[PDB]
C-alpha cells in the first residue's frame, strides 16, 4: 500500500469512531443521570523519511 | 561413436516434452469452467526418464462447489514459461544440425 | 477558558494542492514513458 | 487485572465462545463455565482457575499458560501449543486430542488416556507414563524420548520423527504403522 | 502436437459462446410469462463435459434448466391467473446472469491467447534447421 | 538510459511525498490544537561539467500554519484555548519540555 | 470416466442453494 | 535468471489472489450473525511473508483472524440472544476491506508488468545466435 | 477467472433474498395477526485442501 | 562521405537529448517557490545553432531562461511572502513544455532513421564491384 | 582473448539480470508485514562494480538492503502489531521500482545488440583474404 | 500428487458431513 | 515458523490434530 | 581500485534523499 | 444423455 | 557566445565574504 | 581529456559547501 | 454432412408450425 | 442463377413475427429466384 | 487460386460499406418529416446475395425499404398535418441501427484479415522451391 | 432485379 492510502484510512477510521460515539449520546438523550461522551483526536507518529535515522 | 543420439544430446526429446506440457496447460485453461475436472500437471523428470507422469495439481485455495482445481493465474504463467523454453529448445536442437552440416561440408 | 481550540487545516487549500500534485505527477510519468520510447528507437543503430 | 462478568460479555460470540487473544487478563474466576470454545492464546494467564468448565475446545497457542488444576472439564480438544506448561495434572476429563508441541512439559500422568491424537513434538519429556492409551496418532518427533514403557496402546500411527527408540513395549497392539 | 491445442481452444471457445447465448436468452426472458410451447420459461444452463481418460476437449452435452421454482406473482386480474390469482414467472436471477456474462467473455478471450501463442510455436518449429 | 527517466522519476516520487504530507492534514482536521504542515518544492541544480539542463525538485516542510484554530465552546472548566498566539509548556513521556 | 456439470454461477454455489438439478450434480463425480 | 522472475512474480499473483478472496469473504460476512462451525465469523487477514530460502518469493503463511472485539448489538427477542439479550456480529471493517481491495488489485497488476518486462528480455536473448 | 467473482456474487444474491424477506414484512404491516419474519445470514466455509 | 551524416545526426540527437532534459526539469520545477542557492527557478531553454559558412552540424551553445515574468501568487501567510504577501513561482507553461516533449522525441527518432539509412548506403558502397 | 567483448557484454547480461530479480522481489514483498520489526522485509538492491587495474567487466558485489526507514502504519487490529498498534512495512517505493524495471530491461537488451554485433565482426574477420 | 485432490465441502451444518 | 495464529481449512473434528497449518 | 555503487533509481536522485547506505555510497 | 436435457425440436 | 546564458557552477552569492570578494 | 570528469554535486543548499 | 441444414423456426405458437 | 438473398444484420435476425422485411425479399431466402 | 479470395473478401468490403452508408442515411433521417421527392423517408436496407452453385462473391443487388408502418404523430397545427391531425415520420428503429453499425464494422474488419492473410500465402508460394 | 429495389435516379 502507498502510505497516503493508509494515512487517509486512519482519518476514516477515526471519524467512524466519532460517529459511533455521537450516535450513543443521542440515543441516551432521555436516560436519567447520563453523562455525554466526546471523542478526542490526536495526531500520530511523525517519521523522518529523507534521513537514515 | 559419432551417432545422432550423441550428436543431438537430449535436445531431441525436450522439444517433445515442451509440446506435451503445452497441451496439458491448454487443457487446464479450457476445462477451467467445467465442474469436477481436476487440474493435470506433467512431471518434467518423468519424460526425462522416459527419454533416457500426468499427475494432479493440489489446489492452493478451496473450490466453490465445482470441484475444479484450475488456477487461471498459474496456468497462464506456466504456459508463458513453457513457450519461451520451447523456442530455446528449437534453437538448441536446430543449431545441432547446422554445426553438423558445416563439419561435413566444410563450408 | 471554557473552550477548546481546533485545527487550522484549510480543507480547500489541501484539495487544490492535491489536484495540482496529481497533474504534475502524471505529466512527469509521461516524461518517463517518452524517455524509454526514445531509447527503444535509438537501438537500431547497432542492428546491422 | 482480572476478567469481570461485564468484560467477559465483550469477548463472547453468538454461540458462546470466549475470545481473549492478546487481551491483558491475568486470572479467571473460579468455577468458570464457557458455553463453547475457549481461546487464551498469547495471554499473560499463568494459571487456570479451579473448577474450570469449557463447553468447547481450549485454545492456548503461544500463550503464557503454565498450570492447569485438576477437575477441569473440556468437551472439545486441548491445544497448548507453544505455552509454558511443564506438567499435565491427573484427572483432566478431555473430550478431544492433546497437543503439547514445543512446551517445557516434562511429566505426564500415569495411565493417561487421550481420546484423540497426542503430540510431544520437541518436548524435553524423558519417558512416557506406563499404561499410556492413545486412540489417535502419536507424534514424538524431535523430542527427547528414547525408551517406551513396558505396556502402551496406540490405535493409530506412531511417528518417531527422528528420535531413536531402543526399548519397545513388551505388550503393544497397533492399529496402524510406525514411521521414523 | 500443437494442432491438438487448437482443437482444445477451439472447443473451449465454442463452449463459452454457447453459454453466452444461453445467458442472452435468460436476460431476454426474465419477464416472459407466456411461451410458444405451453410451459413457462425456465432458466437454461449449458452443461460442459470432459472426456478425461494429453488433450481433453471440453464439449457441451446439452442444455439443462434450473430446478428452482417459478416466481409466483399475485396478479388476480391477469387472464392467465390460476384459481388463487397467481401467475408464474421464470426463475432467472439477474446477479448470477451478469457473472455468467463476465465469466463467458473472459474465458472466451483467454482461449484466443492460447491459440495465438500456440500458433507461434508451430511457426517457430517450421523454421527448425532451415 | 537518458538520465531524464530518473530526473522525471525523482520528481514523481517527490510529488507522492507532498501528497502524503497533505493527506496527514486532512486526516487531522478534527485534531485538537493541530497546526497544519506547509508543503513546497525546492529546485536544486546538478552543478558540474556540461550544459546546465538538469535540475532536481524535492519537497520540504518550510513551516506550519500558526493561525488560530476553530474554537469549540464546551462549557467545561478544564478546557482552555489560547487567545491569539501562544503555547502551553508540557513534558512528554521522556520528560522533555515541548510546546503544545 | 466422464465428469461434467453446469459451469459458472450455478455450480459456484453452496449445495444448500438447490439451483443445480439433482441428477446433474451426480455427474460431477464420475460416469462411464 | 530471468525465469526466476516468473516464479517470483507468479507467486505474488497467487498471493494477491488469496488476499482478494479473503476480502471477498469478509465483505460477504459483515452482517452474518449465524455461522456453521459454531463460530461467529471474525474478520480474516492474509499475512504475507518473504520466504528468503537475489530472488525472494512471497508466500502466504496462513490466514489470521482479526483481534478486534465482536460488535455486540442488543436484540433481546432474537433466538440467538444471550441472557442479557445481546447478539454478536463479525468485526469486519468495511473501510479496510475497500482499501485492501484497491491495494490488492493495484499490486496484482504491477506484478504483470514485471513478468511482461522479463518476457521481452528473454525473447531478445534468444534472437542472439540467430 | 478468479473465484472471488462468484464468492461475491453468492453474497449479493443472498442480500436480494434478504431484501425480499424484509419487503414481505412491510407489505404485511396492515395484516391482521401477522408475525414478523426475521432474516439472518449464515457463514459457511468451503472446507478442503488449501 | 556519408560519415559526415553520422556526425550531423549524432550532433542533432545530442541536441534533442539536451532539450528533453531541459523539458524534464521544467515539468519537475514548475511548482517550486524555493531554489538551491537564492534564485527562483525560471523556465530554461537550450539554444541550438547552425554555423553556416557539405554539412552543417547543429550545436547547443548554452541554456537561456525564459523572459516571461514569474507568476505571482497571493500566499500572505507563507514564510517567504514579501511585504505585500505575494510569492513568486516559475514561469513554466504546461502547454509549451508538452509540445517540446512531443517535438524533441519525434525529432530525436527521425535522426536515428537517417543515420540508420546512411549506415546502409556506406555498406552498399563497400560491396560495389563484387 | 578472442572473445573479450562477449565476456563484458555477457557480464552485463548477468549483472542486469540480478537487478531485475531484485526488483521483482521488492515489488512482490511490498506488502509483506511479516513479524517483529527487524525481520521485516527491506528493499534490496544489487551493487555493480568495475575493477580498473582493454575491457573492464561488470561484477555484482552482493545485495545490499536500502537504508530508508520502514513505512509505519497504525493498525491496532493486526495480531502482529506492537504496543502502540503499529505494523512496520517494507520500505519499497513503487516509483523507483518501475524506473529500475525500465532501466534494467533497456540496458540488458542494449548489451544484446553489442554482443550480437560483436559476433558479426568476428565472422567478417574469418573472411579476410577470401 | 499421484491422486486427485478431494472436492470442497460447503455444509450448512458441519455436524452433518 | 512464522505467524502464531493461522487457521485450518479442515473441518472441525476435535480428535485429529490439523496438519494443514504449520503446527510447529 | 574499484568503482562500486547501487545502480538505478536509488543513486540517480540527490543525496538529500539518503536511500543508499553510507558505507556503500 | 445428460438426464432430462431440453431438446431442440418442436415439442 | 550567447548573452544571458546560464552557468554550470554554483552562483557566487553574498553571505560568506569568500564569494562576495574573490572574482 | 586526460583528467577524469568531476562528479556532480546537486547540493541541498549551496551555502552549505 | 451432405444435405444442407434446415432453417431454424421461431414461431409464436408451436401448433401453427 | 440459384441464389439466396435477404436483408443482412438486425432486420433478418428478429423472429418472423416482427414483419420488418418485405415479404418479397423474405421469400428469396430458400433459394428461389 | 488465392487471388479468387481477393475477389471474395474485397467484394465483402464494398458490401459492408454499402450497409454502413445505408445505416448513416437511416440515422440522419430518423426525424425528417419532409422530402425532396414528395415521399416520406423509410428505413432503407441493402440486400446481400450469394450465387451458390469454390468461391462465391457477395454482391449487393439493391436497396430495399423497410416494411414497418410509418410512425404517426399527433401534430394538428403542423403545415403537413392531415385531416385527423397526424404527421408521419420514418420508421427507423434506433436499436437495430446500432446493431447494424456494430455488425457491419466488425464484418468489414474481419475481411481485411482474410485478405491480408491470403496475401501472405501467395508470397510464400512464390518462395517455394528456393 | 429485386422487386422492391429502389432507384438511384430522380422519381
Amino acid at each position: 500500500m502507498h502510505p497516503a492510502l493508509w494515512v487517509s484510512k486512519t482519518g476514516l477510521d477515526a471519524q467512524q469512531t466519532n460517529i459511533a460515539t455521537i450516535s450513543n449520546n443521542l440515543a441516551n438523550a432521555s436516560t436519567v443521570g447520563y453523562k455525554k461522551s466526546r471523542a478526542v483526536f490526536e495526531d500520530l507518529f511523525y517519521q523522518n523519511i529523507n534521513q537514515p535515522g | 561413436a559419432i551417432s545422432f543420439d550423441n550428436a543431438l544430446g537430449i535436445h531431441q526429446h525436450t522439444v517433445g516434452v515442451r509440446e506435451r506440457n503445452a497441451e496439458v496447460i491448454s487443457t487446464n485453461i479450457a476445462q477451467a469452467n467445467t465442474p469436477g475436472y481436476k487440474a493435470r500437471g506433467l512431471d518434467f523428470a518423468k519424460e526425462l526418464q522416459a527419454a533416457t507422469d500426468k499427475l494432479y495439481r493440489l489446489p492452493t485455495q478451496p473450490d466453490t462447489g465445482d470441484g475444479n482445481t484450475v488456477d487461471l493465474d498459474l496456468e497462464r504463467n506456466l504456459f508463458m514459461q513453457n513457450q519461451i523454453r520451447h523456442q530455446a529448445s528449437l534453437d538448441f536442437l536446430g543449431s545441432k544440425f547446422k554445426n553438423l552440416t558445416k563439419a561435413i561440408k566444410g563450408e | 477558558t471554557g473552550a477548546i481550540e481546533g485545527s487550522n487545516v484549510n480543507a480547500v487549500g489541501e484539495m487544490t494542492a492535491l489536484i495540482d500534485l496529481q497533474r504534475q505527477f502524471e505529466m512527469q510519468v509521461k516524461m518517463m514513458s517518452t524517455a524509454e520510447e526514445m531509447d527503444k528507437s535509438s537501438d537500431s543503430l547497432l542492428r546491422m | 487485572y482480572e476478567l469481570d462478568y461485564y468484560s467477559k460479555f465483550g469477548h463472547t460470540d453468538n454461540y458462546g465462545n470466549l475470545d481473549l487473544r492478546n487481551k491483558p487478563y491475568t486470572q479467571l474466576p473460579s468455577g468458570f463455565v464457557v458455553k463453547g470454545n475457549l481461546n487464551i492464546s498469547q495471554t499473560p494467564i499463568k494459571k487456570l482457575p479451579k473448577g474450570l468448565d469449557v463447553g468447547g475446545s481450549l485454545e492456548a497457542t503461544n500463550s503464557a499458560l503454565k498450570t492447569i488444576r485438576s477437575g477441569t472439564k473440556i468437551k472439545g480438544y486441548a491445544n497448548l501449543l507453544g505455552s509454558k506448561i511443564e506438567s499435565w495434572p491427573r484427572g483432566i476429563k478431555l473430550g478431544g486430542y492433546l497437543n503439547l508441541t514445543d512446551t517445557p512439559l516434562k511429566t505426564l500422568p500415569a495411565k493417561l488416556r487421550v481420546k484423540g491424537d497426542l503430540s510431544v513434538i520437541r518436548t524435553p519429556i524423558s519417558a512416557l507414563p506406563e499404561g499410556l492409551v492413545v486412540d489417535g496418532n502419536l507424534y514424538i518427533g524431535g523430542s527427547a524420548l528414547q525408551v517406551f514403557p513396558d505396556t502402551m496402546t496406540v490405535k493409530g500411527n506412531i511417528f518417531l520423527g527422528g528420535n531413536k527408540i531402543t526399548k519397545w513395549p513388551s505388550n503393544l497392539t497397533l492399529g496402524g504403522a510406525v514411521a521414523p | 502436437s500443437l494442432f491438438n491445442v487448437f482443437n482444445v481452444t477451439g472447443s473451449a471457445m465454442s463452449a463459452e459462446s454457447v453459454r453466452l447465448n444461453t445467458t442472452s436468452s435468460n436476460l431476454a426472458n426474465a419477464d416472459s410469462v407466456s411461451s410458444s410451447a405451453k410451459d413457462t420459461y425456465k432458466a437454461r444452463h449449458a452443461v460442459f463435459g470432459a472426456e478425461l481418460s494429453d488433450t481433453v476437449p471440453v464439449k457441451v452435452m446439452g442444455i439443462v434448466e434450473s430446478d428452482k421454482p417459478l416466481s409466483a406473482e399475485y396478479n388476480p386480474d391477469h387472464p392467465l391467473a390460476n384459481e388463487e390469482g397467481y401467475i408464474y414467472k421464470p426463475n432467472v436471477n439477474v446477479m448470477e446472469e451478469m457473472a455468467n456474462m463476465i465469466s463467458a467473455s473472459r474465458a472466451y478471450q483467454t482461449n484466443v491467447q492460447v491459440a495465438d501463442s500456440s500458433k507461434q510455436m508451430l511457426l517457430r518449429t517450421l523454421q527448425m534447421g532451415q | 538510459m537518458d538520465r531524464a527517466l530518473f530526473l522525471a522519476m525523482s520528481g514523481a516520487k517527490q510529488n507522492m511525498q507532498a501528497l502524503q504530507l497533505r493527506a496527514n492534514n486532512l486526516a487531522n482536521v478534527s485534531t485538537t490544537g493541530f497546526r497544519a504542515d506547509l508543503a513546497q518544492a525546492r529546485s536544486m541544480q546538478a552543478y558540474g561539467e556540461g550544459h546546465p539542463s538538469r535540475v532536481f525538485s524535492m519537497t520540504e516542510r518550510p513551516g506550519h500554519n500558526f493561525a488560530q484554530g476553530s474554537v469549540i465552546t464546551t462549557g467545561r472548566d478544564l478546557d482552555v484555548t489560547i487567545e491569539g498566539s501562544g503555547w502551553i509548556s508540557v513534558l512528554d513521556h521522556t520528560g522533555k519540555e515541548g510546546l503544545t | 470416466n466422464m465428469v461434467a456439470g453446469i459451469p459458472g454461477a450455478l455450480s459456484n454455489q453452496p449445495p444448500a442453494d438447490a439451483s443445480i438439478p439433482q441428477d446433474v450434480a451426480q455427474m460431477k463425480d464420475g460416469s462411464v
